[PDB]
Order: structure tokens, then sequence, then C-alpha cells
């Protein structure tokens, strides 16, 4: 008769309603490592929500940036939350790491949110609060996701742009795949363009796409080609490669 | 969950700064053509990321093993590594960690009758490394003993009080041989730890990827 | 007098505890606080020059 | 008891390797003496190399007293 | 009161303070202080071992003699250079 | 704990003109570094007596252990020849001159901090 | 309001009174390493302390 018990113990405890009701001790937590595992239900994050709401902000910084990971996994944005953890990052910037800023920055151009406090704040955390080699850490694809949320809410911060255009370099885009490193390319000069900012730095970045011009279209060729005249006039010398020796 | 507070300048952090700044000046990086700046930067991060930290190795050898070969000249205790196992352990451990990281930066491929016999040239280092260490700790603890038996039977057999300018002089003798011993823990440590930044050094060579493309003016 | 001890495994392991040890406590209690007074000394000789500079263009007092 | 008795005889003429030993050692050392005199504002690196040359040196007499070891104590 | 408190203190002034080298006027049998840290290490050295000696005798010694005895036991139960005869040696003699 | 140079601004511009010389003292020491001072001397810790009571159990469990090996004798007299050379040491070192030799290892202690200079800071 | 301005200026760093006033602005340049040295070390110096 253990069949018929294992039936009725097996659709009324172990239920997805008791699992959204132990995760509301550690919140952040559960949902990081529920979204990881793959568990993306619509449902349970609008329950996951509402726990975190009230205690928001006074969470940790690794908290924060779990509980905005685990959002941007589930892909479900809550205005309200969304201006709970941005009032979090824009109160203590100064305790963030690049890394969980890159990662919340990701996040937030996931989605269309955005301040001026808190661009201001990620800026002044990335450059001024945070060690000048952790764009080296990051990785080029996060940068780059930085530089078209600036780009596209059109701060201008130009020390930031020299912060996280040491990041991209000969080493950061060899670490990427092929159509990773040439969406990449293509995201970073865009922001360059539009930001006018030509830094040295932007060559590795043109340099990836001149290397291995097989995969860029015409118009896109033509749009990197109009960056590196750009940024040859900018930086006062004319564009070559460098070969082996 | 709490640290504890430390005073800037103390005497074992000025000297722990010192080994650690010595050791890590034994494998020193190697200058690039173009001058350092941002566009430089992240290749002078990943050559200090591909470099094998063998100033923190050689640095940990150095005070297990002045630590234990001082560990030997107290009283009521002998040196860890005039044991067999303990000293050829580390001689081992310090060959097979050159031999990991050179493996490693070959694809993890192992590598005309030259081959082996630097096979044999190149493996010897496991046994002498060790064995060095080992058998200086043992011989200068072994000599001790033996010593110490002669100058024990001088006033054992000619009276405690009785014969005085002997006794003086092999006790001189023998204060004179833990002198030496003494300079043998602190030398030996310090050549076992060069003998390690060498080895490791001949495989912490790699490749520096630097820029290429640039603005020439 | 014995070359050999009991047990070549036994003396291996204890010299790769003891190793590991000063492995971890080096690079977890003892630098850390070495790079703490070493790189502040070392940030401050190395930037006063660039320091004082920017300082006294920013500064309104002249 | 023959095994004893060459084990003895055999150690004896084994610690042969330590007077070339010694001698070779005298040398370093007596020429680390006369470079410091030929040039003594890098003395202080000299008597490093001296050290590490002193180092391998003394392995070859320990691979000596190792055999002397296994010849009378194994 | 306490007791390490006037242990530190007393052996403070012990190690500094204290000093034969002027206390007793050596320095006119000897040259210099380091020659008396010398002569004091190596008499320390002969105290030691005639102590350890002097402790503990009359006994077998396990180390190595010259042949020579201690003139009183020329071959009793103390010079014997086989073991398990000193040791049957030495049982006879501790029954008197 | 607030910023104490605002707790010396809002102090001196909270009191009046003729009561200023007289306060400045005690804005001074409001605003000091706290330097604690000494307490209590107490007995030893918990670990400073686990340490010297498990060092005395292990100087008498290995001298134990040397008087019951064969060459006991010249084990207690090695005893003396290493303590002879512990003593010795504390004659012969130069503290003084070893405490400054390592306080130069250290590029920390070897030179004074070179920083913020009072020109670039000054506030007129 | 100039009493207390340079009280606060003196409780927080005492070493700017061995500097005359009417000297101060025969001290800079416009460098910052062109200032003249007469009283760089004597400021340093002061300001670490009575002791
Ligand atoms: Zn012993």
């Amino acid at each position: 008769p253990s069949q018929n018990l294992v039936s009725t113990f097996a659709n009324k405890v172990i239920v997805e309603e008791n699992l959204v009701n132990v995760a509301e001790i550690d919140v952040p937590f559960w949902s990081y490592w529920l979204s990881s595992a793959g568990f993306t239900s619509k449902d349970a994050f609008v329950k996951f929500a509402e726990a975190v709401k009230p205690k928001v902000a006074a969470l940790s910084t690794s908290d924060i940036t779990n509980l905005t990971v685990a959002f941007k996994r589930a892909n479900y944005y809550d205005k309200d939350l969304f201006t709970g953890i941005e009032a979090n990052v824009s109160a203590n910037f100064t305790k963030f790491e690049t890394e969980q800023l890159l990662q919340i920055v990701a996040t937030f151009d996931a989605f269309n949110h955005s301040s001026v406090a808190f661009l201001d704040d990620v800026a002044d955390s990335i450059t001024y609060c945070n060690h000048y080699l952790a764009p080296v850490r990051a990785g080029a694809d996060e940068l780059a996701t930085l530089l078209t949320y600036y780009a596209k809410n059109g701060h201008e911060r130009a020390d930031l742009l020299a912060t996280v255009a040491r990041g991209f370099s000969e080493v950061s885009l060899g670490k990427l795949s092929a159509a990773q490193r040439k969406d990449t390319v293509l995201s970073a000069l865009k922001a360059f363009q539009t930001f006018g900012f030509y830094p040295e730095s932007i060559e590795a970045v043109i340099g990836a796409a001149l290397v291995s011009p097989a995969e860029y279209s015409a118009e896109e060729l033509k749009e990197v080609e109009a960056v590196k005249v750009a940024a040859e006039n900018a930086l006062g010398g004319e564009f070559v490669l460098i070969q082996e020796g | 969950s709490s640290v504890r507070d430390v005073k800037t300048g103390s005497l074992p952090t000025n000297f722990l700064t010192g080994v650690y700044r010595f050791w890590r000046s034994q494998n020193p990086a190697e200058k690039p053509h173009d001058p350092v700046n941002d566009r430089l930067l992240p290749a002078v991060v990943d050559a200090s990321d591909k470099r094998a930290s063998i100033g923190t190795w050689a640095t940990t050898f150095f005070c297990t093993i002045i630590s234990c070969n001082l560990l030997g000249l107290m009283p009521f205790n002998e040196a860890p590594t005039s044991g067999l196992g303990f000293a050829t352990g580390l001689g081992v451990s310090v060959w097979a960690t050159a031999t990991i990281l050179g493996l490693s930066k070959t694809g993890f491929k192992f590598p005309f009758i030259f081959v082996p016999l630097e096979t044999i040239s190149y493996t010897f280092r496991a046994v002498s490394l060790g064995v060095r260490l080992w058998v200086n700790m043992l011989a200068g603890h072994t000599l001790l003993h033996i010593l110490t038996g002669m100058a024990l039977a001088l006033p054992f057999s000619l009276g405690f009080f009785s014969m005085v300018p002997a006794t003086f002089g092999v006790c001189c003798l023998l204060s004179a041989l833990v002198g030496l011993e003494y300079l043998v823990a602190v030398l030996q440590s310090g050549v076992f730890s060069i003998l390690s930044t060498v080895y490791v050094g001949e495989f912490n060579h790699d490749k520096f990827i630097g820029p290429a493309a640039k603005i020439v003016k | 007098m014995k070359l050999l001890p009991e047990s070549l495994q036994q003396e291996a392991a204890t010299a790769a505890v003891v190793a590991s040890w000063v492995l971890w406590h080096l690079d977890t209690q003892l630098l850390p606080t070495i790079m703490r007074e070493h790189k502040l000394h070392a940030c401050w000789a190395a930037a006063a020059k660039r320091y004082n500079e920017k300082l006294f263009k920013l500064n309104p007092s002249y | 008891s023959v095994l004893a008795a060459s084990k003895m005889v055999g150690a004896g003429c084994a610690t042969i390797a330590l007077a070339g030993v010694g001698a070779g050692l005298g040398v370093m050392f007596g020429s680390l003496i006369n470079g410091a005199a030929r040039n003594p504002n890098i003395a202080k690196q000299l008597v490093g190399y001296a050290l590490l040359g002193f180092a391998l040196t003394e392995s070859i007499a320990l691979f000596s007293l190792l055999v002397v070891f296994l010849i009378l104590f194994a | 009161m306490a007791v390490t408190s006037f242990l530190g203190k007393a052996f403070e002034k012990y190690f500094y303070d204290f000093s034969a080298y002027e206390q007793f006027g050596l320095n006119r049998f000897l040259s210099s202080k380091g020659q008396y840290v010398a002569l004091r290490h190596v008499g320390f050295v002969m105290v030691g071992v005639n102590v350890l000696l002097a402790a503990n005798f009359p006994f077998n010694p396990p180390f190595p003699t010259i042949g020579m005895c201690p003139a009183g036991w020329e071959g009793t139960w103390v010079c014997q250079a086989d073991k398990a005869k000193a040791l049957e040696m030495y049982k006879e003699w501790k029954k008197s | 704990e607030g910023n104490s140079v605002a707790g010396i601004i809002k102090s001196v511009n909270e009191t009046s003109g003729a009561n200023l010389l007289s306060s400045l003292k005690t804005i001074k020491a409001q605003a000091a570094p706290i330097y604690p001072a000494a307490a209590s001397s107490t007995g030893y810790s918990t670990q400073a007596k686990i340490a010297l009571f498990g060092a005395l159990s292990w100087i008498l469990y290995r001298a134990d252990g040397q008087s019951k090996a064969h060459e006991w004798i010249v084990d207690l007299n090695l005893n003396v020849l290493q303590a002879a050379w512990l003593i010795s040491f504390s004659s012969l070192i130069p503290f003084r001159a070893v405490y400054f030799a390592f306080r130069g290892m250290a590029p920390a202690t070897a030179s004074t901090l070179n920083g913020l200079k009072t020109f670039s800071s000054i506030s007129l | 309001r100039l009493l207390k301005l340079w009280a606060k200026r003196l409780l927080v760093s005492p070493e700017l009174a061995i500097v005359p006033l009417n000297e101060f602005d025969a001290q800079l340049a416009s460098k910052f390493e062109g200032i003249s040295p007469k009283y760089q070390e004597l400021l340093s110096a002061v300001a670490q302390g009575n002791k």
C-alpha cells in the first residue's frame, strides 16, 4: 500500500508552492541558485520580487548582484524592485566591485532601466572606487555591454570610457569565440563612435575586426572603417597591422 | 569571522616582506618591446597571469625548511628534515612542480639518444634537491652524536673535575660544531629555495601577447 | 640507526601538509597584511608627484 | 661476518671522494677571496654565487656519504 | 601578588643588570666581553656534561670509551664492552 | 562615528567670538584620535597558557623519550650543547641593529612616507 | 568669520603658523615641483608631530 501513499505524498508536500515558500528566508540566494539550475518560471519570480522588496535597501553587494543576475536569467522585470536595487547600488556604490557592477549593468541593459544618478554612481564606482585593472579581468563582452548601456542612455563620462577601454586588448578579445568577438567589436566600436572617444586601446578593437574580416559583412566593414578613419584622425597617425616579426 | 589587528611595521612583517621580495626578485619579469601604458597593460597583466608564483612557492619552501632546520637545533628536538621521507618528499615535490608546469606549457605532452641522457640528467634533480638537504641535516646530527660520545667519555674516564684542558678543548670543538650546524641550517634552506627558483624558472617562460595593431604616430 | 622511516608516504604526506599549510598561511594571512603596508607606502611614494600636482591644480586657494 | 667486515672496508674506501670535493671547495672559496679582492663593489653578489657554487659542490660530497650509509646501514 | 609579573621583572633584572663580567671584575683576567661570552659558553657545556655524568654514576656508558675506565671499576660492571655480560654483572653487583 | 574635521567645523562655527580662543583647546581635544589607555593587567591568555603548557608537555615528553633511547646520555648532552648556543645568542646578537636591519628589509619601513605635501592641500 | 576660518585650519594642521602670510605667495610657482623649498622640509617636519 506504499505506492498510493507515495502518490499522496508526492502531489501535496513537494510542490512549487512549498518550494517558493521555503525559498523566502534568503531569497537572493535561492533565486540565484534556482535560476542557475534552470528554474525560470514567472510566477515564482513574482513571488520572489515581493519577497525581496522590503529588504532590498539593506542587502549586501553580493546579494544585490545575485538577485539582479537571477532576475536577468528569469527575464522578469519589476519596476519597483529594480528601483530598489538601483537605490541600493546608488546608496553604497563604493562597496560594489567591478564584476558585480558589470553583471548589474548587464541586467539593467537587458531592460531599459536607468537613472542619471545610477549611471553616475556606477561610473564613479568603476572608475574611482575600484582597481584600475579591474576591466582587464572582465572579459570584453561585459565591457561592451556597459559601453552600449552608456551609449544608449547618452551618458558621457570620459573617465569611465578611459577605464573600460583598458579592458579591450588582444587578450580579452582573443578569449572570445568568433561570433561573440564580432558582436563585441561592433558594440564597442559603435559606442566609441557615439561618444566621440578614441583611446589608444580602440585599435585592439579595430584590429580584431581587420585581422579576420571574413565574418564581417560589407556594411559592418564600412562601419569599422569609419571608426578606423576617425581613430586615425584622433590618435594622430595611420593604422597598420603588426605581423609576427 | 573577525580577524586580528596587525601593527604596521612589525618585525615579522618586515622580515617576510624582505624574504618575499628576495624570492620574487629571483625570477624577474621581462621588459616588453613596447612602452608600458594602457595599451600594454592587459599584456602585462596576462604575462603576470602566465608566470608561476615562484615567489610564493620559494617563500613557502624557505619558511618551512628553515623552520624545520632550526627546530633541529632547539633542545629536546630533532629536525623533521633529517627524516628521509620529509626532505626528499619536499625535493620530489619541487621537481614535480617544475615538471608539471613545463608539461602544462607544452599542452600536457610528455617529451637521437640525447633525449634519455638529458632525461636522466633532469630526473636526477628530484634526487639531488631532497638528498642534499636531507643528507646535510642527517650528517650534522649524526656527527654531533658521535662527537658528543667522545666528549662524554673524556670526563667519564678521567674524573669529573680532574681533566680541565682536554675537556675544555673538546667542548670548544663541539660548540663550534653546533654553530656550524646553525650556519648549515640557514644555508641549506636558502640553497633549496634558490635551486627551486632556477628549476621552475626553466619553465616559467611564456609568450607575450602584445599589440597586433597600432597607430604608428 | 635506520635510514628509512616506518612509512615513506606518511613522512611525505607530513611534509606536504606542513608546506601546504605554510602556503595557505602565506597567501591568506601573511601576504594580505604585507601588501597592505607595502602597497600603501608604495602607492603614496609612486603617486606623490602626480597627486600633489593634481591637488595643486584643483586647489583654488592660491 | 665477512659481509660486515667488507662493509667497514667499503665505507672506508667510499669516503675518498670527500678529499676531491674539499680540494674543489677550497679552490672555489679561494677564488671567492680573489674575486672580492679584484672587484669588492659587487662582492656581496659574488658570495651568493659562492654559496650557490658550494651548494652544488657539496652535493657531490653527500652522494658520497649516502653510498656510505647504503654500505653501512642498509 | 602576581607570580608572572615578578618572574618577568626578576628575569629582566638578572638578564640585563646582573653582569658577572664586572661584578667579579673579570676584565683583568680576560681581554674582552666576547671572550668572556665564549668562555662562559664552553664552561656551561663543561658544567652541564659533568652534572649529567656526575648526576647518575656508576653506569656502563653507551658511548664508546677509548679503553679507559673511571679508575675504580677496572672490570666490575661499568667498563664491560659486551652489553649482556655487563647487564648480568650489574645484576650480581646490584644484589650486593 | 562621524568625520572629526566636520566636528571641528561645527564646533568652531557654533562658538561665539568671545568664547573662541578659550574653547579652541577643547575643540582640539574633542576631535583628536583615540589612543586607548592601558587596561588593568590580567592573567595570561587561554592561548598563552595552552602554548606554555603544551611546550612544557612537549619538552617533558621529548626528554622522557630521550631518556628511554639507546644513546640516552649523549641525547641529554646534546640538549646542553644546544641550550648553550641559545644562551650565547642572547649575549652576542645586537638586537637593536638586527631590528633596524629588518626595518631596512621592507620598503614600507625603510623610508618615510612621501605623500601629500602641505602646500598642495592648503585652504586659505 | 576670519578668526573662525583660521582656527579650523590651525586646529587640523597647526604647522601653517611657520609660514608668515606675507611670504606665502612668494613661495608658489606654476608647477608644484617649482614651489620654493625654503619652508617645505620645515612644514613636513613640523607636521610630523611634536615628537
Ligand atoms: Zn639527537
